[PDB]
């Protein structure tokens, strides 16, 4: 399946951070974890294989180490470069078979925290008279760049036909993120409130609508 | 350093069969192997298989029923296949050279009965070479280095990355798109919806609004069809001004309008 890891990580220059990557017996267990930087507009990066042996080229700041089933990558003192996405990985009880873990994107403080403005969009009167429904749920004015989104129909978690853009530093440097929900006219009037949950660093923002009073 | 460039289409109809190719130079392509990682846009890294110096291929099992890997040794190409391709398989493609090496060694596995008296840790990768298989024999009643299992240990880390190759699949042909209003039931936007096969170019009161304004990156749906947002802000709390979108599709040569209100 997929290596568990942390969603978002961050921290000031200077400070120390680590990223767990939890796995089972036949993966992480088997003592061979790698690490890999992500950084967009560029090709991913080797920084760690072997639990703790370091690529060539990684600074010492990078290190890793590994108990039991969980992996554990740390950077003693951050720079404004080690911003990124981080990824797990081993080898799954054979050497040509791999997983990799679910990535965490880190951030290098910069600016304080601030929480998500959450606006969740009805659909439109005239998207209704095609027959369509589409939920926009916008997010915006958040710090740290990394939210989760958990759409809900009548308390109930939906997954299908969701798709939800990765976060985009605004114009005042705050980042801002969108997610759809596709539904049809009469999935959208046979439900009675439907729900955009905004996770950002521990904290959850909700915003409903309902189909009934929505007019 | 080892160079490693996908080539291949960037459109593949759905039901067809994905098909792309790497073209690997350098000298130490010889020692490692050459394998595909892909990624989906907001996913995980997935692997999908490699292949050796030696024609020996392995894929990731959940997909192997799809993949097919094939090298050419003059070329030094290596080519990669994924049949039936839905709109899921939508993703980034790298090509990378990644080591690969079982190898057997020293460890003291959890349900053994005798890895209360091993020293050599749970980790089948431990770094002590052994040879053989299984229980050594030399376990007895009191803790001992001569107690341990001869166990596999496979190592596996990616060399060198690709930039990579974004791959869209999808049927649709060029679609302009439909442009609706985003209002709170009780900042506004326009939705720019189901549309083929990018850019569109979004405006606000034909210009007189850029600042305040966010138009967000498209999201590629599972109609096989591109749909993105553009979000105003309003300061001041100015009430009662208008506020129209503009939105122009190149690929279908289309300029729409539309006004939001409550």
């Amino acid at each position: 399946a997929v290596l568990n890891q942390p969603s978002s990580v961050s921290g000031s220059l200077g400070q120390r951070v680590s990223i767990t990557c939890s796995g089972s017996s036949s993966n992480v267990g088997n003592g061979y974890v790698s690490w890999y930087q992500l950084i967009p507009g560029s090709a991913p990066r080797t920084l760690i294989y072997g639990d703790t042996s370091r690529a060539s080229g990684v600074p010492d700041r990078f290190s890793g180490s590994r108990s039991g089933n969980t992996a554990t990558l740390t950077i003693s003192s951050l720079q404004a470069e080690d911003e990124a996405d981080y990824f797990c990985a081993s080898a799954e009880d054979s050497s040509s078979n791999a997983v990799f873990g679910s990535g965490t994107t880190l951030t290098v403080l910069g600016q304080p925290k601030s929480p998500p403005s959450v606006t969740l969009f009805p659909p439109s009167t005239e998207e209704l008279n095609g027959n369509k429904a589409t939920l926009v749920c916008l997010i915006s004015d958040f710090y740290p760049g990394s939210v989760t989104v958990v759409w809900k129909a009548d308390g109930s978690t939906i997954t299908r036909n969701v798709e939800t853009t990765r976060a985009s530093k605004q114009s005042n440097s705050k980042y801002a993120a969108s997610s759809y929900l596709s539904l049809t006219s009469s999935d959208w009037k046979s439900k009675g409130s439907y729900s955009c949950e905004v996770t950002h660093e521990g904290s959850t923002v909700t915003k409903t609508v309902k189909p009934s009073e929505c007019s | 350093q080892v160079q490693l460039r996908e080539s291949g289409p960037s459109l593949v109809k759905p039901s067809q069969t994905l098909s792309l190719t790497c073209t690997a130079s350098g000298f130490s392509l010889s020692d490692k192997a050459v394998g595909w990682v892909r990624q989906a846009p907001g996913k995980a890294l997935e692997w999908l298989g490699s292949i050796d110096t030696g024609g020996n291929a392995g894929y990731n099992p959940g997909l192997k029923s799809r993949l097919s890997i094939t090298q050419d040794n003059s070329k030094s190409q290596v080519s990669l296949s994924v049949s039936t391709v839905t709109t899921e398989d939508s993703a980034t493609y790298y090509c990378t050279t990644v080591h690969q090496k079982t190898t057997k060694q020293k460890s003291c596995p959890e349900g053994w009965s005798f890895a209360d008296r091993c020293y050599y840790g749970s980790g089948s990768c431990s770094g002590y070479d052994c040879y053989g298989d299984g229980d050594s024999g030399g376990c007895g009643a009191y803790s001992s280095y001569h107690c341990y299992t001869c166990t596999y240990c496979y190592e596996w880390y990616v060399d060198a990355w690709g930039q990579g190759l974004l791959v869209t699949v999808s049927s649709a042909s060029t679609t302009a798109p439909k442009v609706y209003p985003l209002s709170s039931c009780c900042t506004l936007g326009c939705l720019v919806s189901s549309y083929m096969p990018e850019p569109v170019t979004v405006t606000w009161n034909s210009g007189a609004l850029k600042s305040g304004v966010h138009t967000f990156p498209a999201v590629l749906q599972s109609s096989g069809l591109y749909s993105l947002s553009s979000m105003v802000t309003v300061p001041g709390s100015t009430s009662g001004q208008t506020f129209t979108c503009n939105v122009a599709h190149p690929a279908s040569s289309t300029k729409v309008d539309k006004a939001v209100e409550p």
